[PDB]
RNA sequence: UGCGAAAGCAGUUGAAGACAAGUGCUUGUCGUUCGUUAUAAAUGGCCUCGUCAAACGGUGGAGAGAGUCGCUAGGUGAUCGUCAGAUCUGCCUAGUCUCUAUACAGCGUGUUUAAUUGACAUGGGUUGAUGCGUA
């Protein structure tokens, strides 16, 4: 999963409803219908400037524009394209309240301006529907109605959820029938839920429920998929449909820091289980099912980018990864300037491959038992040896050892308790600084035995232990995690023949060829080169070592005068290879008439 | 009953004028084994070599893969063939190398060369034991 | 069975009875019925009897009876085998009997190994519970507390003859491992074929691996693909693990040996066989027979824990991830993940919770006081078990002395909620509990060394009516 | 008590190249016989009804052959010039040819003697002359006049539709199932065109291109129809008008082509495809055309046929050359008062209440060697295995037999040099198949352990010995070879 | 026996009592004990219910068999011999080429993914056992 940088759609105008920049958003509106995973269109509401829609692809261009005055602001608009009486057309509906006095219904009729309508709404407009088999468009008003308009605005049903101040409604469509459901705002941080199926009344009530605890002023909401997503106070609620009831609360702690009033906030889902949010000019990509941050990306030329519609992928179903979503960016300066910007997301895969380690939330042995049968303080110890004298080693071993009670230099099945990782890498620091040239103490010892040695630490390690033949022979046989680069470029720089043997052991056992390979295909030819004259001049891994060098050198490099050296050393050996085998399975595996003398 | 035995290795699904190359290619397309016998059936192998050289690299990959199928079913015929092999995998080399999988589509030749291979240490030890036997009655 | 007519010396024969006579009777009053108790000496660990009622109109068994039959790795309390011609493997001659005796009740006190940890397995679509006996799958149906099935799955001298003198001394194939697919459709079987004594091939054991299937009517399971040495030549398949349903719905499986090597083999409708899709190279020269594997419900990454070392293989490119490798302190016995998050690694002296969205080790308990040497490496795998949506659980058992070590044990179930932060609940029985897995409901079943599934889980007329009755 | 095992037939694991479903039911046209004729022979058809017999056309004569008998059993010999199709009406009863001179004669067919239509379609040769499948009345005609009349039998003065439009000789058409308005067409231009009868016609429809010239043309099923021209032959699907598939396996160019489905076969459907090159392959459609199956003739194949789907009888694959040579595969298909005094058998009680069968099935009769070692008798066993005609399989399992039973050493001890002679024998035989090679390196080691002594004072064992030494070595030599090839190709990868 | 990999790495197989046999001594034995992690061999081998013929469906195949002085590559013999070669128009092995009921092995066709039928009175007695066929 990425995020692909933005590029912008258009420039806002410079009007005062968008001077707010944090309300923007509220007065641009994306029409549902046109902009989805499959189409290239935008049809975008901005307040006070026109309804615009626009081509995503190949470039960004303006295809159509329809003013609107400035003291008109858009409150919702959709736009969808079908057949009308047959003739292929667009259906563009919008609703604009001016100065909350009057409320206008439009209806745009476009030939794929065929017609044009408008009536007095009763409400604010909220949410806008165009059903374009049925010719209707369905719209719903703050005050609880849901009219049902033909294409002419002529009103065919009305229906009353009994209630007012709606503050949500939202479309979605189930196995081929269309829904709808509104929240309410109610007294005492009560809300109305309700659920509606369309379909003698066109409109039919599924769920009715009231939701306690539910505050809107501070809360960002978004729906998908029959789950309700809620982030509010940095807790992100999951509530599931058909009865709204809450499921799951996500603590995100990067928004816990944030101080109420200054930090600009958008939240709008992208795929199944994974939403984006926005936090000023830095975007994330979470999953939700995890708790993971997906991807992060920050947008340094932009103060704040706000979060207007994103293309949701289907991905249970949809083999595509890749999806774009629209928001505002406004830029850093004294005068500020608001711009249009797309986003290309590549959601994923939706898998557990993606998540693992990338989690945005933020040890000592237990006895498996409180309380005849038969048996079969890290910090104060560091702070004594972070005391000590630097370079005494007696004091830094006796303390370590009496301390913790160790008993013998190497690591044992009895030492379990000192296994916390931290207090190992606390005192590899104390080691390293107390103590510096040819004396060691024998703590390290102890600790390169240790299984559990620090990764962090493993690097340059035989370098360290290189002035010691003791300790760096220690370090090949038990120090876990050895490097194989460090391994392979001592391997090869060895004259010491006992070190060479060892060294082949070690890089055998812990390592795959496939790995070791590619390693040797790094290195210098000569080196490669002198380690073959070694052979020419237990051995079973040696051998098996020379055959990895071999073919890491290729085809093209080997050369012939060298090559018949081996070639006539190989044979000998084969020769005795064969020899010794019969050797070993070796040790696995009446005359008529004759002359006799009598013993008497 | 009638359930498929099988074995790890399946590793099926995871210059010169008297040169024969032309009646080669054409064999291997069109996959007549008649036509390929008689090919197969030279054995000079400097006519061995100038064939494969010229033979396009593509079809090299099924060649070895024919001669793998003509292998494991007679074994008598491992030698002379085993001359066509080693020649493919010595000319055809560098193309070998960048292909994207090898094991799925020589699976046949890992399949007939592991099998002889896995017998070499029970063979010498059978060797070993008739040497000792063949060397004691011819010195008495 | 041989019945003697001694009027002209002549005979009768019932043969290939499912195991030695150790006894028979004429049980009726026209001796319509002959009694029988067989040993099945091949469960050299237990003495398996079971009671068989011939008719004796025809030979045919009127009534067979016997107890689950698991096979313990080692013998337990004061089994003694039956008394032969000769000392075998299978049986005691006169003088062996009284020093064996000695040496087993010497073995059960002294030493420290005593692990009698048993396998088994359970069906999914029918919860029947399958032992894996020597040679042989037992499917035993605890609702009902009856055996129902006995099907032979290896080839070998299984009851084509009764083995005598020597032929007594030859082992039959062992079932190592026998594991179900999620859908519980496919059998999968691991045997290892032993060659006999005083040959040259003598030295070289015959791994194979089988899949079978039946339909849910049918009650006798069918091979349907042999694999012979897979892995390649005399290299064990230590580790059997079924698909999840995700890949291949759940036609499909993980092996792992002792190398380091993953297989994955899957059934491919077109050829109607199973076939390996996917391979590792177990080509570095470290052995281990310590391995643990888990596969995450998504089945895109797989954990393989080889000796001291755990990896992160991606199912897509099956090669490591690109922290994948996790050292821990000793050799891993059992990996899992008890859910999709925390994952449950258990080492020779520890357990501990990870999670792998964080990569931090939550909680570790130390494990080293009760579990030392007493088993060896990989039957903690069937000692610890995990449900799919509660938590796991972890079985330690311990042995009663007082005043040097006495043969009775106890056992303790320890129920651990996921991530190991809470012991939902404490239980401590009074034998051995060999066995503990998680039947697929709520509940968990385990299995005690005397064979007893336990499981731990959440008016004239009416006159005239009575003397109408009685006669 | 349990019935006794039987002893299992032992397999090694599978070799590439096994035998196929497909390849065991094909193999099945053993017999072969071999006709010649006087020219090549153009075009093949069968009858649609039973008997099912087949016309073949060659030079100025139609011959047909009956199915069971495979010989001449009607000559069409009025043709004054080469005659060029014979194909049957659907119900079989006529009988359409065409002539270099244009003229197209309907025959009644079983009755040489009656002509019952004469057309005189055009003055260049008339080379495809075909019924409709669907209608039985209307008569298609194509003639490198390069128009495809379309003739009716009841009015033969003027064609019902003449289609046009190719630009090159027409020498294949096609009749798609369940659209019979629908005709296709195929040109050496490479276009196939495909026309709708129910219009005016005279103008394709749409044309698909194939690039090279078109050989013949067949509609597979109501959807797809494949096309075999040049070098490979592809298939088409009209609703999309795009190829689905296209195989090039062939090496000459493709002549000829033909479809038969719902047999009795494995395969569903079958795709025989005549080459040129000698060759007649067998495509799968239900496996995206692959091959299954193939055979080599000595001369070119201009003609293919096989049996129709209901064949009733004997099936037939024929083919034709240009040599003439007709090539036919086969795949063949007391007293009164006694029987009153018993008539109870043929009862099988359905009028019964309780039906009640005990009777164990008949199992396959156990061999010798089985019978031995069921009965113990080991050393029989082994010499049971070393006879004359033993299957190679068979022998090998009861060595594996005794093996497993433990009885190595039991089944060799009374032997002399007279009978372990056979065994070696075989062991010399055995040792070099990579099957057999860790049994005889088992059984070999045994007899060495136990007859050293005896070897010592026989001179017959001793040449066995050095003749065993000899190609045990050779084995060695090839196994070695064998893991040089094997480390050879871990370098590449 | 312990540990381990399957390979192996280390370590064991002691003492008492009693009986039998041969001649207090010698050897062998233990339904006797203590302690240590710690050849066999009493002539002695697995039941009956239904057989036979002919098909059909999958699974394997070293294919089961007969020819070609037709090619390719080897190995090698008898007698003679002026060592260059001769006659046996030499022999054997392998590959190839031609052909046949895939001719060969095996599991099933009580329902299975697929795939069957037919014959018989499954009895008693008499002759031949130097049986019948073949060299």
């Amino acid at each position: 999963p990425s995020l692909s940088q933005p590029f912008r759609l258009a420039t806002l105008p410079k009007i005062a409803s968008l001077s707010n920049f944090s309300l923007q958003a509220d007065y641009v509106q994306v029409a549902d219908g046109t902009f989805n995973e499959s189409t290239n269109n935008i049809t975008l509401g901005i307040s006070g400037s026109s309804i615009s829609q626009y081509i995503i692809n190949p470039t960004p261009k303006l295809t159509f524009d329809y003013p609107i005055p400035s003291t008109n602001i858009i409150t919702a608009c959709n736009a969808e394209k079908g057949q009308a009486n047959k003739r292929n057309v667009e259906i563009w509906a919008f609703g604009l309240m001016v100065n909350k006095g009057n409320y206008t219904l439009n209806v745009i009729t476009k030939a794929l301006f065929l017609s044009q309508y408008k009536i007095k709404a009763k409400a604010k407009v909220m949410s806008i529907k165009i059903d374009t088999k049925n010719s209707l468009v369905i719209a719903i008003l703050q005050n609880g109605l849901i009219e049902i308009f033909d294409f002419k605005l002529t009103l065919l049903h009305s229906f009353d959820i009994s209630y007012d101040n709606l503050k949500y409604a939202k479309w979605f469509t189930e196995n081929g029938t269309e829904y709808v459901f509104v929240l309410c705002p109610l007294q005492d941080d009560k809300v109305c839920y309700k659920l509606l199926e369309l379909t003698s009344s066109p409109i039919k009530e599924l769920s009715s429920t009231i939701i306690e605890g539910f505050s809107f002023e501070n809360s960002k909401l978004c729906y998908q998929f029959g789950k309700l997503y809620k982030l509010n106070q940095g807790k992100i609620y999951i509530y599931s449909l058909p009865h709204c009831q809450l499921q799951q609360v996500i603590e995100f702690p990067m928004v816990d820091k944030l101080s109420p009033g200054d930090d600009l906030i958008s939240f709008q889902p992208v795929s199944v289980n994974r939403v984006l949010l926005t936090v000023n000019n830095v975007i994330y990509l979470l999953d939700l099912l995890h708790c993971s941050t997906l991807s992060q990306r920050e947008l340094t030329h932009v103060k704040t980018f706000q979060l207007l519609k994103s293309a949701v992928i289907n991905s249970e179903k949809s083999h595509n990864s890749k999806t774009i979503a629209i928001g505002i960016s406004t830029k850093n300066g004294p005068n500020p300037t608001s711009s249009l910007e797309i986003i290309n997301i590549d959601v994923g895969t939706n898998t557990l491959k993606d998540s693992l380690g990338k989690s945005f939330q933020v040890v000592i042995l237990k006895p498996l038992f409180d309380d005849r049968v038969k048996c079969n303080h890290c910090n104060e110890v560091i702070e004594k040896l972070s005391a000590l004298q630097d370079n005494d080693i007696t004091s830094f071993d006796d303390i370590f050892f009496k301390e913790l009670k160790i008993k013998e230099e190497h690591y044992t099945e009895k030492d379990r308790y000192i296994s916390d990782p931290g207090f190992l890498n606390k005192v590899l620091d104390l080691i390293f600084g107390k103590f510096s040239g040819n004396d060691y103490p024998k703590t390290l010892t102890f600790l390169l035995t240790h299984p559990l040695f620090p990764l962090s630490r493993t690097r340059n390690l035989l370098s360290l232990l290189r002035d010691q033949p003791r300790l760096f022979k220690q370090a090949i046989v038990t120090c876990p995690n050895l490097p194989l680069n460090e391994l392979l470029e001592e391997l090869f720089s060895i004259r010491n023949r006992e070190l060479l043997l060892d060294i082949s052991f070690r890089i055998l056992q812990d390592f795959t060829r496939d790995s070791i390979k590619q390693e040797m295909k790094k290195l210098s030819k000569l080196d490669v080169q002198n380690f073959i004259e070694f052979i020419t001049s237990q051995s079973t891994q040696l051998f098996q070592l020379l055959s990895l060098v071999l073919d890491s050198i290729g085809l093209f490099s080997l050369e012939g005068a060298l090559l018949e050296n081996l070639t006539l050393y190989i044979d000998k050996q084969v020769e005795i290879a064969e020899r010794n085998t019969e050797l070993w399975n070796l040790i696995d595996t009446l005359p008529t008439y004759t002359m006799e003398y009598l013993d008497i | 009953g009638n359930a498929r035995v099988t074995s790890g290795d399946n590793f099926k699904h995871v210059t010169t004028t008297g040169t024969v190359t032309v009646i080669l290619s054409q064999a291997l397309q069109s996959n007549d084994h008649s036509l390929l016998e008689t090919v197969l059936n030279n054995r000079d192998e400097r006519v061995i070599r100038d064939t494969i050289f010229r033979l396009k690299p593509a079809l090299a990959v099924i060649l070895l893969e024919r001669l793998a199928e003509r292998i494991a079913r007679q074994t008598h015929r491992q030698g002379p063939l085993n001359v066509w092999v080693k020649w493919c995998l010595i000319i055809h080399g560098g193309y070998l190398v960048s292909i994207p999988n090898l094991m799925s589509t020589l699976s046949s030749l890992h399949s007939t060369l592991k099998r002889r291979s896995d017998l070499l240490p029970r063979l010498l030890a059978l060797d070993a034991r008739l040497d000792c036997t063949i060397n004691k009655f011819k010195t008495l | 069975m041989s019945l003697w007519q001694l009027e002209t010396n002549s005979q009768q024969f019932l043969p290939r009875l499912n195991g030695i006579i150790i006894d028979c009777q004429v049980l009726g009053p026209q001796g319509n019925y002959y009694s029988l108790i067989l040993q099945m000496t091949e469960n050299n660990s237990n003495s398996d009897y079971q009671f068989l009622l011939l008719n004796a109109s025809d030979l045919t068994s009127k009534l067979s009876i016997n107890g689950p039959l698991p096979v313990f790795n080692s013998t337990i309390k004061h089994i003694q085998q039956p008394i032969s011609a000769m000392n075998t493997k299978n049986s005691n001659s006169i003088t062996s009997l009284n020093h064996s005796k000695k040496k087993q009740s010497r073995k059960l006190i002294k030493s420290r190994r005593q692990d009698f940890t048993t396998n088994v397995e359970i069906n999914p679509i029918n919860k029947n519970l399958y032992f894996p006996h020597i040679s042989a799958v037992q499917i035993f149906d605890f609702y009902k507390n009856e055996q129902v099935n006995y099907q032979y799955l290896t080839s070998g001298v299984n009851n084509s003859m009764g083995k005598v003198r020597f032929e007594l001394n030859l082992q039959d194939p062992i079932i190592t491992d026998l594991k179900f697919t999620k859908d519980g459709q496919w059998m999968i079987t691991y045997e290892i074929e032993y060659p006999p004594n005083d040959l040259l091939s003598s030295k070289d054991l015959t791994h194979i691996l089988k899949f079978w299937t039946k339909n849910d009517n049918e009650t006798n399971w069918n091979l349907k693909t042999k694999v012979i040495n897979p892995h390649g030549i005399s290299v064990p398949i230590t580790k059997i693990l079924p698909s999840p349903r995700s890949v291949n719905n759940s036609q499909g499986c993980l092996t792992a040996d002792n190398n380091g090597g993953l297989k994955f083999w899957s059934f491919d409708s077109h050829e109607s066989n199973w076939c390996l899709k996917k391979i590792s190279l177990p080509n570095f020269n470290h052995f281990s027979n310590s391995v643990s594997l888990a596969w995450s419900q998504d089945g895109s990454l797989i954990f393989h824990g080889f000796d001291d070392k755990l990896q992160i293989l991606d199912f897509d490119t099956f090669k490591k991830f690109e922290v994948s490798e996790f050292t821990l302190d000793s050799e891993i016995q059992t990996v899992k993940l008890i859910n999709d998050t925390n994952l449950i690694v258990a080492t020779r002296t520890t357990l501990n919770a990870i999670n792998l969205l964080r990569g931090q080790v939550i909680n570790s308990f130390d494990l080293y006081p009760f579990v030392n040497g007493v088993y060896k490496n990989g039957h903690m795998d069937r000692l610890i078990t995990c449900d799919e949506r509660t938590g796991n659980i972890a079985l330690v058992i311990n042995q009663q002395l007082t005043d040097v070590p006495t043969i009775n044990y106890k056992s303790r179930i320890i129920i651990f909620d996921s991530d190991l932060s809470t012991k939902l609940g404490n239980f401590t029985h009074h034998e051995y509990i060999s066995w503990i897995g998680w039947n697929y409901d709520t509940d968990f079943i385990f299995l005690d060394i005397e064979s007893t599934l336990g499981v731990v889980g959440t008016s004239n007329s009416d006159i005239f009516a009575e003397q109408l009755h009685k006669l | 008590s349990t019935a006794r095992p039987r002893i299992i037939t032992s397999k090694a694991p599978l070799l590439p190249q096994q035998t196929t479903p497909e390849q065991r039911y094909w193999r099945q046209y053993t017999s072969a016989q071999l006709v010649k004729e006087h020219n090549s022979v153009t075009h093949i058809s069968f009858n649609p009804q039973h008997p099912h017999d087949f016309a073949v056309t060659s030079s100025t004569r139609v011959q047909i052959f009956s199915s069971r008998t495979r010989q001449v059993i009607k000559t069409f010999s009025r043709f004054k010039d080469v005659v060029y199709s014979a194909s049957f009406r659907s119900d079989g009863k006529l009988l359409c040819a065409g002539d270099a001179t244009g003229l197209v004669s309907v025959y009644d067919s079983y009755n040489p003697r009656t002509i019952l239509l004469s057309i005189n379609a055009s003055t260049h040769p008339t080379h495809v002359t075909k019924f409709h499948t669907q209608d039985n009345k209307i008569l298609a005609t194509a003639s490198d006049d390069r128009v495809t009349r379309l003739w009716d039998i009841s009015n033969a003065y003027e064609p019902q539709l003449e289609l046009t439009g190719a630009t090159d000789y027409v020498r294949t058409l096609s009749f798609i199932p369940a659209a019979p308005h629908l005709v296709a067409t195929g040109s050496y231009d490479g276009l196939i065109r495909l026309y709708d009868t129910r219009s005016s016609g005279s103008t394709p429809i749409y044309s698909l291109n194939h690039d090279q010239p078109v050989e013949n043309v067949i509609a597979v099923s109501p959807t797809q129809i494949v096309s075999c021209g040049g070098n490979n032959f592809k298939v088409w699907d009209l609703t999309s008008n795009k190829k689905l598939y296209e195989r090039g396996n062939f090496n000459k160019a493709v002549t000829c082509l033909d479809y038969v489905e719902n047999f009795d076969s494995p395969m569903q459907s079958a795709l025989i495809a005549s080459s040129l090159d000698g060759h007649v392959k067998v495509f799968d459609p239900l496996d995206n055309f692959q091959v299954k199956f193939g055979w080599k003739f000595s001369g070119p194949v201009l003609s293919c046929a096989v049996s129709p789907s209901t064949a009733q009888g004997n099936r037939h694959l024929v083919a034709g050359l240009s040599s003439g040579l007709l090539a036919i595969r086969t795949k063949k298909k007391k007293s009164n008062n006694f029987q009153r005094m018993m008539r109870g058998s043929e009862y099988q009680g359905d009028q019964e209440h309780i039906i009640h069968n005990d009777k164990v099935r008949s199992q396959r009769r156990m061999r010798a060697f089985e019978r031995n070692i069921n009965q113990f008798k080991w050393s029989e066993a082994l010499d049971n295995a070393f006879v004359p005609g033993m299957a190679k399989e068979l022998t090998l399992t009861v060595l594996q037999e005794l093996r497993k039973r433990g009885k190595v050493r039991v089944a060799l001890y009374g032997r002399d040099e007279s009978t372990l002679e056979p065994l070696l024998n075989w062991c010399l035989k055995g040792i070099e198949d990579v099957r057999s090679a860790s049994i005889v390196a088992d059984w070999v080691a045994v007899v060495l352990e136990l007859y050293g002594n005896t070897l010592e004072s026989s001179p017959v064992l001793q040449e066995l010995m050095i003749d065993l030494k000899t190609k045990v070595r050779h084995e060695i030599h090839k196994s070695k070879e064998a893991q040089r090839i094997e480390g050879m190709l871990q370098l590449l990868t």
